């Protein structure tokens, strides 16, 4: 099993804190080095250091001496990361990795736990349509869309006629805006001959701010 | 550190052909206790990696026997034998050897198919909008292949810079096409100081570049 169980997504504000955990299964805790390594939205893996399971010892990595702090709990077999100070540049998913001495590979992974910093307050979305070409109806397939922009924390979900419009839709990964605030699009390709016929409304729902509207395009 | 260059960013691949991805160190991954610790892995989305292959050749315990690994000192090879679906995401490789382990920067294989050139939309913002003094231009790119595309923005033929974000959906399942929107956003004073909009999409499947628009605003 090698399971590895980290603990839930966790939300922070620049200065404050983090303490992630890691539950691995016993009988094989100290049978390997704990490892912790991170990855930015879109970046690379990089490895953070490791903290020996039978003596306690953490070795960090050059790039996370001062405000990272590797820990172990041998009773619990639960292993822990905590970063203080936190910086937007924190924001990333942080894997707990076990490691083994003679293979020197990172033999099983955890699931990884999302760190999102940040000094936006919640806020739900705005949804503006993005009306299908007008001063060119009848043309065939017709755009159509949904603007959710101006929103935090993520996720945003997005469906089309309550569900039963699937075909054609694209919605997009949200993007970060300068102001700290995400936006993003959903759109849809139907007939142009549809258009007038059939109704089309987005649904959008964001829960962290219980928003839920519902925009007719 | 010790940097470890994978040569193919991206690699399209049919089902059932054969995959080869390249990994490049450095400096020699020849510990001087003779192994050679260069490891690959697999990542796919939502997931955390998984070991595949460690020292140069190894297949780790479970991993399909259609996964192999050479290589010798500063240059190593992961070939896969008739790709599956379950195959695809990104590969990295990973050394040991040296003081801290390092990463690859990812190989991303992905199912290869016809040239598709983008259908182009776009569209202005809404009155909703406007009225909050924002004015959010998006431009659509649907259903195109390759991946690689290039979306021009221009305010009466003037050309745009540094003032938009484009998003990217998965390779789609059903047509393995990629679909993208690339939004402007303005200031409505700034908006209503111009004319024409005009997103200029030049992608290999186009003859020239395609230009749509619009002038109101």
């Amino acid at each position: 099993q090698v399971q590895l169980l980290e603990s839930g997504p966790e939300l922070k504000k620049p200065g404050e804190t983090v303490k992630i955990s890691c539950k691995a299964s016993g009988y094989t805790f100290t049978n390997y080095g704990m490892n912790w390594v991170k990855q930015a939205p879109g970046k690379g893996l990089k490895w953070m250091g490791w903290i020996n399971t039978y003596t306690g010892e953490p070795t960090y990595a050059d790039d996370f001496k001062g405000r990272f702090a590797f820990s172990l709990e041998t009773s619990a077999s639960t292993a822990y990361l905590q970063i203080n100070n936190l910086k937007n540049e924190d924001t990333a998913t942080y894997f707990c990795v076990q490691a083994e001495r003679l293979r020197r590979t990172f033999d099983y992974w955890g699931a990884g736990t999302t760190v999102t910093v940040s000094s936006a307050s919640t806020k739900g979305p705005s949804v503006f349509p993005l009306a299908p070409s007008s001063k060119s109806t009848s043309g065939g397939t017709a755009a159509l869309g949904c603007l959710v922009k101006d929103y935090f924390p993520e996720p945003v979900t997005v469906s089309w006629n309550s569900g039963a419009l699937t075909s054609g839709v694209h919605t997009f990964p949200a993007v970060l805006q300068s102001s700290g605030l995400y936006s993003l699009s959903s759109v849809v390709t139907v007939p142009s001959s549809s258009l007038g016929t059939q109704t089309y409304i987005c649904n959008v729902n964001h829960k962290p701010s219980n928003t839920k509207v519902d925009k007719k395009v | 550190e010790l940097v470890m260059t994978q040569t193919p960013l991206s690699l399209p691949v049919s089902l059932g052909d054969q995959a080869s991805i390249s990994c490049r160190s450095s400096q020699s991954l020849v510990h001087s206790n003779g192994n050679t610790y260069l490891h690959w892995y697999l990542q796919k989305p939502g997931q955390s990696p998984k070991l595949l292959i460690y020292k140069v050749s190894n297949r780790f315990s479970g991993v399909p026997d259609r996964f192999s690994g050479s290589g010798s000192g500063t240059d190593f090879t992961l070939k896969i034998s008739r790709v599956e679906a379950e195959d695809l995401g990104v590969y990295f490789c990973s050394q040991s050897t040296h003081v801290p382990p390092t990463f690859g920067g990812g190989t991303k294989l992905e199912i290869k198919r016809t040239v598709a050139a983008p259908s182009v939309f776009i569209f202005p913002p809404s009155d909703e909008q406007l009225k909050s003094g924002t004015a959010s231009v998006v431009c659509l790119l649907n259903n195109f292949y390759p991946r690689e595309a290039k979306v021009q923005w221009k305010v009466d033929n003037a050309l745009q810079s540094g003032n938009s974000q484009e998003s990217v959906t998965e390779q789609d399942s059903k047509d393995s096409t990629y679909s993208l929107s690339s939004t402007l956003t303005l200031s409505k004073a700034d908006y209503e100081k111009h004319k024409v909009y005009a997103c200029e999409v030049t992608h290999q499947g186009l003859s020239s570049p395609v230009t749509k628009s619009f002038n109101r605003g």
